[PDB]
């Protein structure tokens, strides 16, 4: 007698699946009136045979298959790897042959890469530098730069902002204030997000700021000459006099150099008691690995008293 | 522990329309793995082991028990079937071997009119050409209607067959009414071609 065979068709296209790395994924393929025909799963890009009916041809022990009423055919991949992402094909041995496809995506939380990511930068003021931060993850992570302690960042237009996106933080014409700790942030919607601490150290030659370039004092009393230096790396601060003779530590002279954060020094020279020999022009000097600078202070005498005649 | 191919299977295979094509794939130390044939063009499976999956009856897997050879047999090849067929092993990752089948149409022809009329007493000269085949034919049949012709079956028959020129000249002297019929030239590596003969008197 025998009977007529019906034309097997796909009930619906393969539904896309996104799966977390290291977990399991399930590619399903629904057919109608399969009857005597057979369903097959294949990896498209590799063109590798995976399953036929209820048999796993591939030796990949992470691959499995199972069907429901010969309608829903589901392939299971254990311990998902990023390699496993790609297109898969559901094929029926009809005549002609029918096939569907569906994409499996693997999501990975972001991870910052040591080699391609900047370590601890040391650049001279005036040159340019780019802080770099590279991460891996699925999808492609976004890179956000932030300055530690809420300090803003300035774009090329002069606008100040709190964050900058992009793997490269281009700083044309670095400056003193750009020195500090920077935060790189990589996020892709797959927790957890990650961040890396990148320090930027800026070298510059010392810069002296004389509190008062003119100072009058009376004989026999005391006077204090004041300067403030700003230099990184740290500088040595000393006082000279006239042609450059270093000031003698003994006798009337006394000094006090104290650091006050921000890589600034407060250098003070106290002369006491003033006599004619101690009046004249002085110099406060500071030097580091890049050079030295000075500021001149003129100390003149003013009489105790004045009479209008 | 690890399977590998034979290296001597002749990747390039050329078949002619009709007859049948064979792609031989040999694997050393197979083990529990399975050998499969696929069509790279549309990623259609053909054979797995000895079983056929394609449901195109022309494809069949040939494997003698215990042998190293897994032969993909294509019955009634056609020009569309020209493409790349891959021999595949179930390992992970899979090891493949890309065969390239190229089928060509090879037709034979007999110089002269398709239908000849010669007066009784005159001679018959049927020159057959099989220039399309890639390899020169190893034999050329001459069918008198349906039965094979033999130079000894009748006096005055001269048959010169040259595989060097892919030709075969059949000469029948002093035709007779009995000599009428469609004479067929069927070379080995090529298609058929016939010529019907009629006599007078
Ligand atoms: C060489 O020179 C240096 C530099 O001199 C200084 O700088 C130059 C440029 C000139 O301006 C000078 O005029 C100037 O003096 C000398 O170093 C200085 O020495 C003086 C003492 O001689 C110190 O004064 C003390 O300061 C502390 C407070 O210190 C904080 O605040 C300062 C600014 O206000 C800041 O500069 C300090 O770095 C520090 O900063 C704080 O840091 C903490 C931690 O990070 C942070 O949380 C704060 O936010 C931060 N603050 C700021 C504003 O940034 C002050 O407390 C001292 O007062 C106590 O002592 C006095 C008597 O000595 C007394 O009158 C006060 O009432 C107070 O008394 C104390 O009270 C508490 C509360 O009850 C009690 O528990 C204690 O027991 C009690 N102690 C006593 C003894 O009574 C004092 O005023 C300068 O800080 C110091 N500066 C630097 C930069 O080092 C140096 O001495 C010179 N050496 C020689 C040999 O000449
Ligand atoms: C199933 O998933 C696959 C793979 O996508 C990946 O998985 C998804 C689950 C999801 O996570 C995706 O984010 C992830 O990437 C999808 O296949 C992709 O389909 C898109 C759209 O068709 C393709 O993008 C196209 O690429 C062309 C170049 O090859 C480009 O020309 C196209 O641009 C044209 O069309 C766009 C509108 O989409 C228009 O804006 C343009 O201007 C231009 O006209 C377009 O960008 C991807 O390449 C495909 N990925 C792969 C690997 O092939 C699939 O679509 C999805 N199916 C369903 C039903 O969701
Ligand atoms: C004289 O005879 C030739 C063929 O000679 C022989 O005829 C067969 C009956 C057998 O005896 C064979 O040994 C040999 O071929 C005739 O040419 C051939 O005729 C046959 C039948 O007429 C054709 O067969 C067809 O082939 C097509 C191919 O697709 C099939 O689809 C058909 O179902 C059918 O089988 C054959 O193609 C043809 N050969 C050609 C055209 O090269 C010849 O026609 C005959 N003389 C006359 C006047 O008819
Ligand atoms: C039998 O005939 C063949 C070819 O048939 C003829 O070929 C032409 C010369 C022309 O006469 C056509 O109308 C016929 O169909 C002969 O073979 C050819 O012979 C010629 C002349 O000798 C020669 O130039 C060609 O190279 C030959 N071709 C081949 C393929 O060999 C053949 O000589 C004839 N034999 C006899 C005994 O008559
Ligand atoms: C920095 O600017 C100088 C001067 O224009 C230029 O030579 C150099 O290529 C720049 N470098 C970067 C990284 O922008």
């Amino acid at each position: 007698p025998a009977e007529v065979i019906v034309d097997p068709k796909f009930s619906s296209p393969i539904v896309n699946m996104t799966a977390p790395v290291g977990r399991d994924a399930f590619l399903t393929c629904v057919v109608q009136d399969l009857g005597p025909y057979k369903v097959a799963w294949l990896r498209v890009d590799t063109q590798t045979i995976l399953t036929i009916q209820n048999h796993v041809i591939t030796k990949n022990q992470r691959i499995g298959i199972a069907n429901s009423e010969h309608k829903t055919w589901t392939m299971r991949i254990k311990d998902i790897k990023e390699s496993d992402k790609g297109w898969y094909m559901c094929q029926i041995n009809t005549d002609p042959m029918k096939s569907q496809m569906g994409y499996l995506d693997v999501v990975v939380p972001p991870d910052i890469l040591d080699y391609p990511t900047s370590t601890d930068m040391v650049v001279r003021e005036g040159s340019n530098v780019t802080l770099k931060c590279a991460a891996t993850g699925s999808p492609e992570p976004t890179i956000t730069w932030r300055r530690e302690s809420g300090v803003p960042i300035e774009l090329a237009t002069g606008e100040e902002v709190m964050s900058i996106e992009g793997t490269d933080l281009v700083i044309p014409n670095v400056r003193r204030h750009h020195m500090g700790a920077y935060l790189c942030i990589a996020s892709n919607g797959v927790p957890p997000s990650v961040s890396k601490r990148i320090t930027l150290v800026v070298h510059f030659p010392p810069m002296i700021t004389v509190q008062n370039q003119l100072i009058g004092a009376v004989e026999g009393k005391g006077v204090t000459l004041d300067c403030e230096s700003e230099a990184y790396p740290k500088s040595i601060n000393y006082w000279t006099r006239e042609r450059g003779e270093i000031v003698p530590p003994g006798g009337k002279y006394s000094a006090n150099v104290t650091e006050i954060g921000g890589y600034r020094n407060s250098m003070r020279l106290h002369i006491n008691p003033l006599t004619q020999a101690e009046f004249g022009s002085y110099r406060c000097v500071a030097k580091n690995s890049l050079g030295d600078t000075d500021g001149t202070i003129k100390l003149y005498r003013i009489p105790h008293h004045h009479h209008h005649h | 522990s690890q399977p590998y191919f034979d290296n001597s299977s002749r990747r390039e295979v050329t078949a002619t329309v009709g007859q049948a094509a064979l792609l031989h794939c040999r694997v050393r130390n197979l083990g529990d793995r399975a050998v499969s044939w696929i069509r790279k063009r549309d990623l259609h499976i053909l054979t797995v082991g000895i079983l056929t999956y394609t449901n195109d009856q022309r494809f069949q897997s040939l494997h003698s028990e215990g042998s190293d050879e897994w032969t993909l047999r294509i019955s009634s090849p056609q020009p569309r079937d020209s493409g790349t067929y891959e021999c595949q092993v179930s390992t992970e990752p899979k090891i493949s071997q890309g065969f390239r089948l190229n089928v060509v149409v090879s037709r034979a022809k007999i110089l002269g009119n398709a239908e000849l009329f010669i007066k009784s007493g005159s001679d018959i000269n049927l020159t057959c050409l099989a220039m399309q085949s890639p390899v020169p034919p190893s034999f050329i049949y001459w069918y008198k209607g349906k039965r094979v012709m033999n130079y000894s079956q009748r006096g005055g028959i001269n048959v010169i067959t040259e595989r060097s020129t892919r030709t075969s000249k059949l000469l029948i002297a002093k035709a007779t009414p009995a000599d009428s019929g469609n004479y067929t030239c069927s070379p080995s590596s090529s298609d058929s071609a016939s010529v019907v003969v009629h006599v007078i008197n």
